[PDB]
RNA sequence: UUAAACCGGCGUGUGGC
């Protein structure tokens, strides 16, 4: 939470639709991390095929900019929320509140010349405590073209490549979910025919 | 090392034909394979030949000479 | 307001106290201010443009 | 007294709490003060020995980027709760502890199956929370003991490690101590006049004991001062004729080749270890080997040869390094 | 023996490839340049020394002559590549023999505000402080008294 | 693996034989840092020597003052006693007397040559003096003291009021007359950055520089050896 | 004839200096 603030933050955070708003009010019955059961008050309920509400929060997935973007829950058990309150603090949010980043103890002395024209000096207290290390979600997109001879595939059989390489790689052709890449590595196999026609 | 070469300037004028001298010197000097006049301090090819020039060795004038040197060995060894 | 406040936080009104050197440990003359400042992480990584 | 003054010695290990104690050596004579103050300073936040948690593994989750049904909240923040916990080894130097849990409940640092050699410092420290029934975590924690702090990055060192999926990696961040303040105070000589008690307190993670740590400190400190307490031009380039033309890497034991444990074992019924001896052992010797047939010597070749090592190599000059 | 066992060497970043780098970055200037160039200078010649991370580190008193704040600025940086070209950014490019401004005679390697402020709060003297009206032998006497 | 690593020294330049440079590579991330300050802490004040401490002129009873027979104020004669390092064998505080009279300049090697005393340079120079007929003589007590002890604490409590109506000057038991160490980035194999020290320290010439540093390193670990390890290895 | 070796063009929008 910013430590100053100015009394708008309580609104950009909630107007906002990235955090999941609770449309309506009652109790919490079964919270995850990644979904939300609110059981309806019975003054609130429809007089007829009436229920619960599920909100599915959304996972770590990728933006237009790279960026990940989660939503956290922020409520516990037998909890009860109204109308308009949140129910899970999205992306630089803090229980309801909108945090853009850490508040972190300034001093304000040339140090060294390491903050000669504007530049910043951060000690390893920072990235030990694992306050501003973030996440980027990159897509990696292949594409089966269909060409005159023959249809594309994605056989996991690739010729004049090392065993190695296909370590990773699974029955199919895909990669499994949690494997980690470092150099150019194949994920998927999409060997296809070259060879002309008139044989 | 060598922090500035206005001395090696001062001495060979127009600050150009100091550029040409140490070009010959280095490339005699590395291909060349001649040996440096002063005892190096394990760096570059460059500044070795910027250096024996910076001791008053070589200019372009003692560069025309040692040329003209190496043709009489070259003639007195074709024979 | 604010100095009011330092105050209930019991820590100084003008926001200067001293600070000993972290290496060489001896004391600084005319003391620093420090605080708690709300700095943010830009969209300009050196990983992205290197 | 004049020249030749008395040193100062530790009187006090006082503790107010489990984690912020505080020490007062005394007595120091004039200038010690800041000078030992800063020093052992510096000393303790910079290195000390730590036992940080640096490798989890739980058996539902796959990547810390994942969730699992029945956790408050995600992989990422157990890994958060995971670094924050400390935790003291005693016999070994790395440990792996388990965590089995079970039922709606926080899940803290004493749920987890404690041994002798391991004690939790604090056990009220939560990791999770459970918001389920029939909602269960089985976790392996891997505890090593380290010196300073390496991030989860460069801390691998080859391609095979990483591989088993399960293995999360958090960055070992292992430093007992979280801040140590120190000042001077006149201290009360028994017949003398302003002699300066350093009084040191240190706001740590409960996992070091805080005189073992003054102590070990002043060893470090100590240590490194000997470099230059008899210093003289010292040089370590080898500027002579030393290039050998021996076995470079084969002076190594056999099973750092990749290869299985048997034919180490079947290695070391020659009595064979390091393949500087090996490099004068041909052919000849490999079937005579005990136990050496299809698949063990098919490694054996395998392994070896294609290394661009040839089994069996004459040379006369292994002993002396040369 | 083989190029291609020298790039599979460099690919796989053993410790071997790296005092080779050491001893042919020890004398090899290389070409610092500004995205923006509107005079002579926003090009220069530095020797680099390796230092850790992914940025650039550049002296502080040579940026008032590049005019890039730390703000976010990219620069950029060549190689010679030939011996003419590093002994030419020796000789006519080094950042020591462009100290004077190609304009007027003033020097472009004016000092920036931390060492000016550093310099004014030690000359400006006060009318009473510690060891005044003492008698000092020489400046390395008044360093030592002071430290 | 709870083991450090010891530096493995590079240079030590002896350059003018009383200025040296000693470098030390490599160190820890941060021990450089450390280990520079308290050396030059331990030099600077906690470094015993003897120096003068006392003066006394025979014609003159203050500081300031209209003195013929030298073209030089008192101040520059307590100015150039201040500077004349003297080694002095186990006797703790002793006085000379530099009764000379002539035409130049009274300097060291005109002190009484006792046996007790050394002077490190005899050829400096003391006091310019008046061509004709001027004789002036000052005793000089020395003590052997801790470090640089100024004027004015010091006066204000070895003479209560003045009572034998005495001079001062300004201590200086330090053998160093100046040190400074600079740490600079230095690699090993591939690791990221290590502290290359290097210090620069100029002393009186009574003891050479890398002396001094061997006297502080030993002196620092007799201090720390109250602490350090009980013992080589504990076990 | 045979053998060996090697083998971003355009527009648009946004943002930064
Ligand atoms: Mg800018």
């Amino acid at each position: 939470k910013p430590l100053v603030g100015t009394g708008m933050e309580r609104a950009v955070a909630v107007d906002s639709g990235v955090t999941a708003v609770a449309k309506r009010g009652g109790v919490v019955q079964y919270v995850d991390a990644s979904r939300i059961v609110i059981k309806v008050n019975e003054d609130e309920m429809y007089p007829g095929e009436a229920g619960i509400d599920i909100y599915n929060l959304t996972k770590y997935t990728r933006s237009n900019q790279n960026t990940c973007i989660n939503q956290m829950p922020c409520v516990s058990l037998g909890e009860p929320v109204e109308r308009g309150d949140v129910l899970a603090d999205g992306p630089s949010t803090d229980l309801g509140e909108l945090a853009l980043g850490q508040n972190m103890r300034v001093a304000f002395m040339p140090w060294n010349g390491y903050n000669f024209e504007d530049s910043i000096l951060v000690s390893e207290r920072v990235v030990q405590e694992d306050r501003f290390t973030t996440i980027h979600i990159q897509e990696l997109a292949c594409v089966s073209r269909d060409t005159k001879l023959g249809p594309e595939e994605i056989t996991a059989d690739i010729p004049n490549v090392g065993e190695a390489a296909l370590s990773k790689l699974d029955e199919s052709g895909i990669v499994y979910i949690g494997a980690e890449v470092t150099g150019g590595d194949i994920l998927v196999g999409k060997v296809t025919p070259k060879g002309e026609t008139q044989l | 090392a060598r922090v500035t070469v206005q001395d090696a300037v001062e001495k060979i004028g127009n600050r150009f034909d100091l550029v040409l001298v140490a070009a010959r010197r280095a490339r005699q000097m590395q291909v060349g394979g001649k040996d440096p006049l002063v005892p190096e301090e394990n760096d570059k090819t460059t500044v070795i030949a910027l250096r024996e020039i910076e001791e008053g060795l070589i200019n372009n004038q003692i560069l025309d000479v040692r040329e003209r040197q190496e043709q009489q060995e070259q003639e007195a060894a074709e024979l | 307001e604010i100095k009011e406040l330092l105050k209930l936080g019991d820590l100084p009104t003008s926001g200067q106290i001293r600070l000993y050197d972290g290496r060489t440990g001896e004391q600084f003359e005319r003391p620093v201010t420090v605080g708690y400042m709300y700095m943010l992480k830009l969209n300009h990584l050196v990983d992205d443009k290197m | 007294s004049v020249t030749e003054f008395l040193k100062p010695r530790l009187v006090d290990i006082e503790q107010v709490s489990s984690t912020h104690a505080k020490v007062t050596l005394e007595p120091l004579e004039r200038g010690f003060g800041h000078t030992l103050g800063n020093a052992l300073r510096r000393i303790l936040l910079s290195s000390m020995p730590g036992c940080a948690v640096t490798e989890v593994e739980i058996d539902g989750v796959l990547h810390e980027y994942s969730t699992k049904e029945g956790v408050q909240e995600d992989i990422l923040e157990i890994l958060l709760n995971l670094k924050g916990l400390a935790v003291r080894v005693q016999g070994k130097d790395e440990v792996i502890l388990t965590l089995n849990k079970s039922g709606i409940g926080p899940v803290t640092a004493a749920d987890i199956t404690h041994d002798g050699d391991v004690e939790i410092v604090k056990p009220q420290h939560v990791i999770c929370h459970l918001t389920d029934e029939n909602a269960s975590i089985s976790m392996r924690i891997k505890v090593q003991r380290g010196r300073g702090y390496v991030p989860a990055s460069t801390r691998i060192h080859s391609e095979e490690d990483e591989r088993p999926i399960g293995r999360l990696l958090v960055d070992a961040c292992y430093s007992p101590v979280e801040r140590i303040a120190y000042n001077v105070e006149a201290a009360r000589v028994e017949q003398r006049t302003d002699l300066d008690k350093l009084v040191i307190e240190m706001e740590t993670n409960g996992t070091i004991d805080p005189e073992e740590a003054i102590r070990r400190a002043a060893t470090i400190l100590a240590e490194q001062l000997e470099a230059f307490v008899d210093l003289r031009d010292v040089r370590q380039p080898e500027v002579k004729e030393e290039k050998p033309e021996f076995d470079p890497i084969l002076l190594r034991p056999v099973d750092d080749l990749e290869l299985t444990v048997r034919s180490a074992n079947c290695l070391k019924a020659e009595a064979i270890h390091y393949i500087g001896d090996l490099v004068q052992r041909t052919e000849v010797e490999l079937l005579k080997t005990p136990n050496l047939g299809k698949k063990s010597l098919t490694e054996i070749k395998d392994v070896l040869a294609s290394r661009g090592l040839s089994l069996g190599m004459r040379l006369e000059n292994w002993p002396p390094a040369s | 023996t083989t190029i291609k066992a020298a790039k599979k060497m460099v690919e796989r970043e053993e410790a071997v490839v790296w005092d080779i780098l050491d001893e042919v970055i020890r004398e090899h200037p290389v070409l610092l340049n500004r995205a923006p160039t509107l005079h002579r200078l926003g090009i220069q010649a530095f020797e680099p020394v390796l230092i850790e991370g992914k940025a650039i580190q550049l002296h502080p008193l040579v940026c008032a002559a590049y005019n890039a704040d730390f703000d976010g600025d990219q620069m950029a940086v060549h190689v010679p590549l030939t011996l003419e070209a590093q002994l030419e950014a020796r000789a006519l490019m080094m950042s020591t023999n462009n100290i004077l401004s190609p304009a007027n005679g003033e020097p472009i390697i004016v000092p920036s505000q931390d060492v000016v402020l550093g310099l004014y709060y030690m000359t400006r003297d006060c009318v009473n402080a510690k060891g005044e009206g003492m008698v000092l032998t020489g400046p390395k006497e008044a360093e030592r008294l002071y430290r």
